[PDB]
RNA sequence: AGAACUGGCGAUGCGGGAUGAACCGAACGUAGAGUUAAGGUGCCGGAAUACACGCUCAUCAGACACAAAAGGUGUUAGUUCAUCUAGACAGCCGGACGGUGGCCAUGGAAGUCGGAAUCCGCUAAGGAGUGUGUAACAACUCACCGGCCGAAUGAACUA
RNA sequence: CUGUCCCUAUCUA
RNA sequence: AAAGUUACCACAGGGAUAAUGGCUUGUGGCAGUCAAGCGUUCAGCGACAUUGCUCGGCUCUUCCUAUCAUACCGAAGCAGAAUUCGGUAAGCGUUGGAUUGUUCACCCACUAAUAGGGAACGUGGCUGGGUAGACCGUCGUGAGACGGUUAGUUUUACCCUACUGAU
C-alpha cells in the first residue's frame, strides 16, 4: 500500500505465463460472443445491447468519415375578481420560462412578464394559461413552443 | 408443517415394512441387513466422551438411551426376487416344513376355533424324496437377482401377552445370491443371535409406528430415525448386563419392580442412544444407516461408565433391592 | 480516515452511475400499471418511482462526498501532499460539482413530485416522469469529466503511503541518483533498487524499523536539485517532525560536483534548519568544513553500495531523534537442551505425534502412559469408583488392613458374648 | 411461455386498429 | 471477541425487559435488558438470554454516570433450572449480570457472588475477575 | 369527433371460422340422388402422410395492426463499384528508409504524457508513426511493397 | 402483581 | 338618448357524453449544425451523439422475478481483508418493540440479509382512522335558510364442492 507496486511486482516477477494467451483467446472469441449476446440476450438487456451496438457503429462510421475528410489533403400568474370556483393550484404557476433567440446561439432563463394571446380560448388568455403556441413577453415578444403541462418547463422562442 | 410427510393418515399396519435396504455388496460374507425387536421403556446413561475438538473432551456426559427387547430371531423361509421392468417380483417361496405355534397362530384370526391345519399338507409333501424343495431352490438360484429371508419374533419368549409373532423379510447383503440361499438353507429352523447382526458403537436407524393420538388424525404413522449409535448389546442369560466395567455391580438393566407398562428383560436386548419412534410394547425393526455413515461420532467408541436401573415407576433412590435394604435397614415387617 | 483513504467507494462514471441508478429503480420498484387503474394509484406509483430514483441519486452523491476527504479540512501535511499531486482548487471545484448535481437532483425530484400529483391522465404522469428522468440523466451526464477525475484520484489515493508525521521518524534526503534508496533497502523492508537513473521513485517510500524497542520508520524522497515530484518532497521535509538526512555523492556518479551539492544544501538550509539535520556523504573533503558550519549537521563519510555504515547510521538517527530465601531452579531444566525448531533430530513434540496420527479433530491425546505409577503394568487405569451404590473414593486408603483386622477383632469380641441371637 | 391463442376481443381490436391506420394513411396523402 | 467456544443451548429465562442485579463493584445496582445479541428472530418470540450470553443492557439504577447509557452485559446468574452436562439440574439464587466492553474487559475490579461455570469457561476475563465460581 | 350515403342486426334459420352480436357462405314446405360455397383433406374429423419449384433448426420458431428504428461470425436469392495469369483474398519470409532524437512543452519524451507541422530526399514502399513498453530509446506490429504462392474475390446496399 | 404474552400444557362439569 | 356588444357573462331553460384496440418499464422538454432516403431531378421531413441556460399498517397461506442473504462465475488499483457492478439463480429465509397535525418524515438494535409485488369490487383471515343520495316547494332584492316526499336488500342455508381424516 505504498506505491505502484503491483506494476513493479509484475515487472520484477512477470505476469501469468499464459496471461497474454488468455487475452488473445478472449479477443478472438469476442467476435462470436457479440453475436451470441445479440441473439441470446432477451428482454431489456437485449434492447440495451442493441442500442449500444448501434451507437458504437454510428460512432465508428462518423470517425471513418472524419478520417476520410482529412485523407483528401399549468398557468401563469384577492387579485381574482369575477372568477367562479375555478381555483388553480399554485403548483401550476411558474414565474420563469426558458427563452432562446433564433438568431443567437445563446439562451437565457428570464421571468415571465405577461401573456399576450393564449390560443384555444380567450378565457385561457384571461386566466394566463401557458398552452403551446401562447405568445408572451419577457424582461430583456416570445412564443411558447413546448407543452409545459407535460414536462414542467416553459420553452419559448423570441419572435 | 412438512408436506414431505403427508398424508398424515393411519399407518398400513403396526409392523412398518422396510421400504429400502442398504447397499448389496455381493462379495462380502452373507449376513442379515435388519433385525426385529420390541421397545422396552427408556433409561439414562452417563459415560465419558472421547471426542477430540469438543470442549467436553475427556468428560462425563449424561444421555438417554432406549432399550429394545430383541429375543433371538428364527428363520422359517426365504423369498427369491427376480428383476422385471415393473420392479422386483417374487417368483416363489419356501418354508422349513416346521413352524412354531406363534406363526401358525399368525395365519389364523380365530385360533381357538381353528382346526390348526396351518401347514399339514405342505409338510406332508415336503417329506418326500425331494424334487419339490430342491426344484424351488434351483429356480431361485437361477433367476432371482436378490434374495430376502423370512423370519419371525419369538413372542412366546417375550414377557408380552400378544402370543403372536410378526412375519418380516430381511435382505441379505453378502455373498452371491447362490451363496445367500446356500447359507439360508443351513439356517432353516435355526436362530440368529442379536450380536451377530450388530455390535457395540455401530450406528442403526429405527423404523416403527409412533404413538397414536386419535382425532386432532395424529400419531400412529410410520417414521424413520437415522444415526442412532448402539451403546451396548446384552443377553438374557448374561447376568449383570447393567454392570459396566466401572460400576461392576451384579444388577440387571431391568428397573426395580419391572419396566413401566412392560415386563422384565430376560432375553437379548440392544441399547441405543436417543429415543425411537413408537412406544413400549411396539414392534420395531432395526436397519444400519442405509449407507457408509461412519462419521467421527459413529467411529468413536462409547465406554459406558454407569447404567441407570432404578425404579422407573414414580421415583427411585436405589438401583437394586439390596441397596434399599442396606440404606433403610431392617423394618417391622422384616422381623 | 487519515492514514490511507483506501475505503472510498468506487466512483462509477456518469454512464455507469446513471445505468446503476436506473437499473435499481426499474428492478426494486414495481412497473406494472394500467389506464383503468385508480388515478390516485397511478399518481402514487409514479411519485414513488421518481422518489426512489431521487433517493438513489442522493445516496450515491452523499456517499461519494463523505468518502472523499476534504483537502482543506485535513492535516496540513496531508493537505499539502494532496495539493502537490492534485490541484487543490480543481479538487474543490470537482467536489462542488458533485454537490451542485446532488442539489439539482433533489430540487428536480421535489418539483416534479409536487407537480406530478396534479396529473389528470396517465399519459401526463408518464410524460412528467420521463421528463424528471431525463433531467436526472442530463445532470449526471454533465458530471462525466468530474466523475472520471474523482474515480482516477480515488484509484490513485488508495495506494498512497500511511505516513504518520506525529511519530518520531527519519527522512532520507539528498540529490537524486545518489543511491538514496539503497540505504532504505538495507535499513528497512522497503525494496527499491539502485536504478542508476535519477528519478526512479516518483512517489515517497516508507519503511519501518525498531531501535531500543521504540517504534521508528524511515521515509525516502526523490531528492531536490520546481516539479510535482520535487515539490512534494519540500512539504514532507517541512511539515513532518522527522529528522532529515542529506545524501551526497563523493564520486563522478550523478555528475553533480561536490561544490554544487554543498551550495544546494546551503540554499535549502533555511527550510530544514530546525529539523536536526544530518549529512551522509555517499581539497575535495575541505569543503565539508563549510557544510559543518551548521552545528546540528554531522558528516557521515560512507558509500551506500554496502552496509559499511548503515548499521551505525540507524542508531545515530534514533539517538538524534531522541535528543530532540533464594530462587529454586531444578537441575533438569538447566541440563535439558533447547528445542531447536530447525533441527530434524529435535525431540518430537505433541504436534509431530498428532500430525503423524491425523488431524486435530481426529487425534485424541491419551493421558495413559504419561502419569507415574508404582507399577507400569496396570497403567490402563479402569478404576471402578462405584460398588453397590457406594463411593469407593470415600474408602480408598492405605493401611486399611489394620482397620479391617480391628473390626474383625471387635466382631469376635462381640459374638462370643452372644450379642447376636 | 406465452399463449398463442387468438383472443376474439384481441383479434377484433386488431381489425379495428388496422382499419383506423388505413384511414389515417389514406388521409395522409398530402405530399 | 471475548468468547472462547461455541454456544451451548442452555435453558433461556431472561427475555427482553428483564432486570438483574449487577454482581460487580462498578457501582451499578441493576441492569435492564433491551436486546439479546446473537439470538434468533422467531415469530413473536422475545429474545431470551441465558448464562454466559452477551446482551446489551442499560443501567436503570446506580450512580448517575452509568444511568441512561447502554453497554454490553454478560449474564452470570439465571436462577432458572437448566440441564448441565454433569447430570444434575441446578439453578442460581437470583438473576445477576456484569457490565463489560465488547472485548470482555470487566468494568468492575472484581465480581461478587457465585459465577456460573459455563460463563466462566466461555469468558476467560470474567473468570479472571471472578472469586466464587459455582 | 362532426355532415351525408351504403349494408349487417333485427320481424333469421343453416354450414364453416374450435366456441359468438358485427367474419365468410347462404331464396327456410316434408322427402330421395347428384353438384357446390366458404372451410378443409395426419388423428379427434367426412377428404391425398397428393405431385412440383424454393425456404426455416429457432433453450419454449411457426400455422392470426403494435411496442418495429436497429443488431446478429443466423441462412438463401439479388443491385452498384472494383480489382483478377501484369498473380484475386488468405497463410508465411524480408523490407518497413534517410534529414532527424523534425519544432515546442521538462527532472525525462529517440513516434506511440501532451500542442499544433505532418515538409522535403530515394524508392517495387515504406509515417515527423496504427498498436504493445521501456524515465528514455531498444524490439515488435500495420500504412505500404516484394519472395513462396495459385483464381476468383472484397466494400456498400436490395429480397 | 398477575399465563395478556415469550409458550403454551394440564383438571374438572 | 337608448340599442347593441361580453368566452367571467352569474341565476333558471333545455341537447349528447362521462362511469387493455396485447395495455405496461431506464435514459425530457424548445432551439442548431452533423444526415441511411424519401420532397417534380430530392417545395418538405428526418435516427444516434452533440449544445444553451433548466388510509396506513395488521395477520396465515400460494405464486412471479425486476434477487437483500445463502451457492457458483467474470470484471474493478482486486496487496490481504473488506467492498462495487454484472451473469446463472425463487431451493431455502426476509426480525423482537415504538411513531398518531397528513403517524406513511421517521425511532434502536439483532440477524448472512432483514428484496418488491399479484392472489379483480383481491380478502376485515384483520383494525380502526374516515368528514357526509336524490325530487319538489316556501322565504329568495344581487345570498343563502327551511318544510315534505323517499333507497337504505350479495342473507341465514342439515345448497355444490378442494381439504384434513375415516368405512
Amino acid at each position: 500500500p505504498q506505491n505502484d507496486y503491483i506494476e513493479r511486482h509484475i515487472k520484477q516477477h512477470g505476469k501469468r505465463l499464459d496471461h497474454e494467451e488468455r487475452k488473445r483467446k478472449r479477443e478472438a472469441r469476442e467476435s462470436h460472443k457479440i453475436s451470441e449476446r445479440a441473439q441470446k440476450l432477451t428482454g431489456w438487456k437485449g434492447k440495451q445491447f442493441a442500442k449500444k451496438r448501434y451507437a458504437e457503429k454510428v460512432s465508428m462510421r462518423k470517425k471513418i468519415k472524419a478520417h476520410e475528410q482529412s485523407k483528401v489533403k399549468h398557468t401563469f400568474v384577492r387579485r381574482p375578481v369575477k372568477m367562479e370556483r375555478i381555483i388553480r393550484p399554485s403548483a401550476l404557476r411558474q414565474k420563469k420560462a426558458n427563452v432562446t433567440h433564433p438568431e443567437l446561439g445563446v439562451t437565457v432563463f428570464l421571468p415571465i412578464l405577461a401573456v399576450k394571446k393564449n390560443p384555444q380560448s380567450p378565457m385561457y388568455t384571461q386566466l394566463g394559461v401557458l398552452t403551446k403556441g401562447t405568445i408572451i413577453e419577457v424582461n430583456v415578444y416570445a412564443q411558447v413552443t413546448n407543452e409545459p403541462d407535460r414536462d414542467g418547463c416553459v420553452n419559448a422562442v423570441l419572435l | 408443517g412438512h408436506l414431505g410427510f403427508l398424508p398424515r393418515k393411519r399407518a398400513a399396519s403396526i409392523r412398518a415394512r422396510v421400504k429400502a435396504f442398504p447397499k448389496d455388496d455381493r462379495s462380502k460374507p452373507v449376513a442379515l441387513t435388519s433385525f426385529l425387536g420390541y421397545k422396552a421403556g427408556m433409561t439414562t446413561i452417563v459415560r465419558d466422551l472421547d471426542r477430540p475438538g469438543s470442549k467436553f473432551h475427556k468428560r462425563e456426559v449424561v444421555e438417554a438411551v432406549t432399550v429394545v427387547d430383541t429375543p433371538p430371531v428364527v428363520v422359517v423361509g426365504v423369498v427369491g426376487y427376480v428383476e422385471t421392468p415393473r420392479g422386483l417380483r417374487s417368483l416363489t417361496t419356501v418354508w422349513a416344513e416346521h413352524l412354531s405355534d406363534e406363526v401358525k397362530r399368525r395365519f389364523y384370526k380365530n385360533w381357538y376355533k381353528s382346526k390348526k391345519k396351518a401347514f399339514t399338507k405342505y409338510s406332508a409333501k415336503y417329506a418326500q424324496d425331494g424334487a419339490g424343495i430342491e426344484r424351488e431352490l434351483a429356480r431361485i438360484k437361477k433367476y432371482a437377482s436378490v434374495v430376502r429371508v423370512l423370519v419371525h419374533t419369538q413372542i412366546r419368549k417375550t414377557p408380552l401377552a400378544q402370543k403372536k409373532a410378526h412375519l418380516a423379510e430381511i435382505q441379505l447383503n453378502g455373498g452371491s445370491i447362490s451363496e445367500k440361499v446356500d447359507w439360508a438353507r443351513e439356517h432353516f429352523e435355526k436362530t440368529v443371535a442379536v450380536d451377530s447382526v450388530f455390535e457395540q458403537n455401530e450406528m442403526i436407524d429405527a423404523i416403527a409406528v409412533t404413538k397414536g393420538h386419535g382425532f386432532e388424525q395424529r400419531g400412529y404413522h410410520s417414521r424413520t430415525s437415522i444415526n442412532h449409535k448402539i451403546y451396548r448389546v446384552g443377553k438374557g442369560d448374561d447376568e449383570a448386563n447393567g454392570a459396566t466395567s466401572f460400576d461392576r455391580t451384579k444388577k440387571t438393566i431391568t428397573p426395580m419392580g419391572g419396566f413401566v407398562h412392560y415386563g422384565e428383560i430376560k432375553n437379548d436386548f440392544i441399547m441405543v442412544k436417543g429415543c425411537i419412534p413408537g412406544n413400549r410394547k411396539r414392534i420395531v425393526t432395526l436397519r444400519k444407516s442405509l449407507y457408509t455413515n461412519t462419521s467421527r461420532k459413529a467411529l468413536e467408541e462409547v465406554s459406558l461408565k454407569w447404567i441407570d436401573t432404578a425404579s422407573k415407576f414414580g421415583k427411585g433412590r436405589f438401583q437394586t433391592p439390596a441397596e434399599k435394604h442396606a440404606f433403610m435397614g431392617t423394618l417391622k415387617k422384616d422381623l | 480516515m487519515q492514514l490511507s483513504w483506501k475505503d472510498i467507494p468506487t466512483v462509477a462514471p456518469a454512464n455507469d452511475l446513471l445505468d446503476i441508478v436506473l437499473n435499481r429503480t426499474q428492478r426494486k420498484t414495481p412497473t406494472v400499471i394500467r389506464p383503468g387503474f385508480k388515478i390516485t394509484r397511478i399518481r402514487a406509483f409514479y411519485m414513488r418511482k421518481v422518489k426512489y430514483t431521487g433517493e438513489g441519486f442522493v445516496e450515491k452523491f452523499e456517499d461519494i462526498l463523505k468518502g472523499f476527504p476534504n483537502i482543506n479540512d485535513v492535516h496540513p501535511f496531508h493537505r499539502d501532499l494532496m495539493d502537490t499531486l492534485y490541484e487543490k482548487n480543481h479538487y474543490k471545484i470537482s467536489l462542488a460539482a458533485i454537490s451542485r448535481a446532488k442539489s439539482l437532483v433533489e430540487q428536480v425530484a421535489r418539483d416534479y413530485v409536487r407537480l406530478l400529483k396534479f396529473g389528470q391522465s396517465l399519459f401526463q404522469c408518464k410524460q412528467l416522469k420521463r421528463a424528471a428522468l431525463g433531467r436526472m440523466a442530463t445532470i449526471v451526464k454533465k458530471l462525466r469529466d468530474p466523475l472520471a477525475y474523482l474515480e482516477q484520484v480515488r484509484q490513485h489515493i488508495g495506494r498512497l503511503p500511511s505516513i504518520d508525521p506525529n511519530t518520531r521518524t527519519l527522512l532520507i534526503c539528498g540529490y537524486p541518483n545518489v543511491g538514496k534508496s539503497s540505504f532504505l533497502r538495507c535499513i528497512t523492508k522497503s525494496d527499491v533498487d539502485v536504478q542508476p537513473y535519477a528519478f526512479t521513485t516518483k512517489s515517497l517510500y516508507v519503511g519501518h524499523f525498531d531501535y531500543k524497542y521504540l517504534r521508528f520508520q524511515a521515509i525516502d524522497t526523490p531528492g531536490i536539485l520546481m516539479n510535482n515530484i520535487e515539490m512534494q518532497s519540500i512539504y514532507a521535509i517541512a511539515h513532518l517532525r522527522s529528522c532529515v538526512l542529506y545524501f551526497m555523492d563523493l564520486s563522478e556518479q550523478c555528475g553533480f560536483t561536490i561544490e554544487a551539492q554543498v551550495k544546494l544544501f546551503h540554499s535549502i538550509k533555511p527550510l530544514f534548519a530546525n529539523k536536526s539535520v544530518m549529512v551522509v556523504i555517499n581539497e575535495r573533503a575541505q569543503l565539508l568544513e563549510s557544510v559543518k558550519e551548521v552545528p546540528g549537521v554531522e558528516i557521515m563519510t560512507s558509500s551506500c553500495q554496502l552496509e559499511e555504515n548503515v548499521m551505525e547510521v540507524r542508531n545515530k538517527a534514533c539517538e538524534k531523534l531522541l535528543a530532540s530465601r533464594t530462587p529454586f531452579i531444578p537441575e533438569s531444566v538447566k541440563n535439558l537442551k533447547k528445542y531447536d525448531p530447525e533441527d530434524p533430530n529435535r525431540r518430537k513434540l505433541a504436534r509431530d505425534i498428532e500430525a503423524e496420527n491425523g488431524g486435530a479433530g481426529v487425534f485424541n491425546v491419551n493421558l495413559k502412559d504419561k502419569y507415574l505409577l508404582e507399577d507400569d503394568e496396570w497403567k490402563n487405569d479402569i478404576m471402578p469408583e462405584i460398588l453397590d451404590g457406594k463411593n469407593v473414593y470415600d474408602f480408598l486408603d492405605p493401611e486399611i488392613a489394620a482397620k479391617l483386622q480391628a473390626l474383625e477383632e471387635e466382631e469376635e469380641k462381640l459374638e462370643n458374648e452372644g450379642f447376636y441371637n | 411461455r406465452q399463449s398463442r391463442r387468438t383472443s376474439t376481443k384481441l383479434k377484433e381490436g386488431i381489425k379495428k386498429k388496422a382499419s383506423a391506420h388505413r384511414k389515417k394513411e389514406k388521409k395522409m396523402a398530402k405530399k | 471477541n471475548g468468547a472462547q467456544g461455541t454456544k451451548f443451548r442452555i435453558s433461556l429465562g431472561l427475555p427482553v425487559g428483564a432486570i438483574m442485579n449487577c454482581a460487580d463493584n462498578s457501582g451499578a445496582r441493576n441492569l435492564y435488558i433491551i436486546a439479546v445479541k446473537g439470538s434468533g428472530s422467531r415469530l413473536n418470540r422475545l429474545p431470551a438470554a441465558s448464562l454466559g450470553d452477551m446482551v446489551m443492557a442499560t443501567v436503570k439504577k446506580g450512580k448517575p454516570e452509568l444511568r441512561k447509557k447502554v453497554m454490553p452485559a454478560i449474564v452470570v446468574r439465571q436462577a432458572k433450572s437448566w440441564r448441565r452436562r454433569d447430570g444434575v439440574f441446578l439453578y442460581f439464587e437470583d438473576n445477576a449480570g456484569v457490565i463489560a466492553n465488547p472485548k470482555g474487559e470487566m468494568k468492575g475490579s472484581a465480581i461478587t457472588g457465585p459465577v456460573g461455570k459455563e460463563c466462566a469457561d466461555l469468558w476467560p476475563r470474567v473468570a479472571s475477575n471472578s472469586g466464587v465460581v459455582v
